[PDB]
């Protein structure tokens, strides 16, 4: 009944469905007073036969509805909505999740880094009209 | 009774957590986090955390605050605007950790990082504002070292 | 209680942004009346494991607001 700790790597697609890395924390501490159930169906090796698959699962869910972008514009929604999604779930298997957030994030590469190169070479631009005072 | 050995020691936990920051650059900030068990919450700390509640407590709740934190601020805007990326750090954490008689004395962060590019034009730009004058004078000693061609 | 010796290096973006390093000096003593907090919610390496991430902090801090 301790909050153990499990880590649950995913590879899910975003809305706009670049590929997405998000990990998890199932920060179950399986109810005490369903332990009996958490030994009848669901066993000692409750957590690692339980855990992870759930996790992966919300977590999948809940990435598929934000773009790349959105996902972390506005990546408190996303956390809480594994979280609450993840301890609700494991509340059904004896599991009381005080917390949950998401531990790794990322995308894929140009709809990451085009939007960043939008201001980069904002910038780009300043060493270019200066480039031009260079040649003068 | 038991002897309920508290490690209200403050017991430091340097955690690290990465970040895709506000502009969601890959931002990696590591945590140093000061908790104490809050001594006038400690049986129901007990009841609620444990021995090892340090353990039970600060190893990811650092990590939320980091994240929640450095994805609030741009690539640079964390280097220039870094006071109040741990401030808001500590600010969270704290009341993060007091939630289970928990008090943080200090929060700070340890280390920021990057890949280069936003930084890398960044210095560039300076470097090549004064390349500028490091070769106008240049220009003047040309146009001179051209009477020696005269 | 000795203000025992706290070197940390930092690099951060000045106001123009050039890559700056600057190290600084927590020369701490710990408040004599302040120590049984700083066992506990501080602890036993307070200076190792609060200092040198608010000296990072302050210092990028101040830099960001001086070009170089």
């Amino acid at each position: 009944c301790r909050s153990r700790p499990r880590n649950v790597p995913v590879i899910t697609g975003s809305k706009d469905l670049q590929n997405v890395n998000i990990t998890l924390r199932i920060l179950f501490r399986p109810v005490a007073s369903q332990l009996p159930r958490i030994f009848t169906s669901i066993g000692e090796d409750y957590d690692e036969r339980v855990l992870p698959s759930i996790t992966t699962e919300i977590l999948k869910s809940v990435v598929a509805r934000f773009d790349a972008g959105e996902l972390i514009t506005q990546r408190e929604l996303v956390s809480r909505q594994v979280s609450d999604d993840l301890t609700e779930r494991a509340a059904t298997f004896g599991l009381i999740l005080d917390d949950v957030s998401l531990t790794h994030l990322t995308f894929g590469k140009e709809f990451t880094e085009a939007v960043e190169a939008k201001q980069v070479a904002q910038q780009e631009a300043e060493r270019a009209r200066f480039v031009v005072e260079k040649a003068e | 009774q038991y002897p309920i050995i508290y490690d209200i020691r403050a017991r430091p936990r340097k955690i690290s957590s990465p970040t895709g920051s506000k502009d969601l650059q890959m931002v990696n900030i590591s945590l140093r986090v000061l908790s104490r068990p809050n001594a006038q919450e400690l049986p129901s700390m007990y009841q609620r955390l444990g021995l090892d509640y340090e353990e039970r407590v600060l190893p990811s709740i650092v990590n939320e605050v980091l994240k929640s934190v450095v994805a609030k601020f741009n690539a640079s805007q964390l280097i220039t605007q870094r006071a109040q990326v741990s401030l808001l750090i500590r600010r969270e954490l704290t009341e993060r950790a007091k939630d289970f008689s928990l008090i943080l004395d200090d929060v700070a962060i340890t280390e920021l990082s990057f890949s280069r590019e936003y930084t890398a034009a960044v210095e560039a730009k300076q470097v090549a504002q004064q390349e500028a004058q490091r070769a106008q004078f240049l220009v003047e000693k040309a146009k001179q070292e051209q009477r020696q061609k005269i």
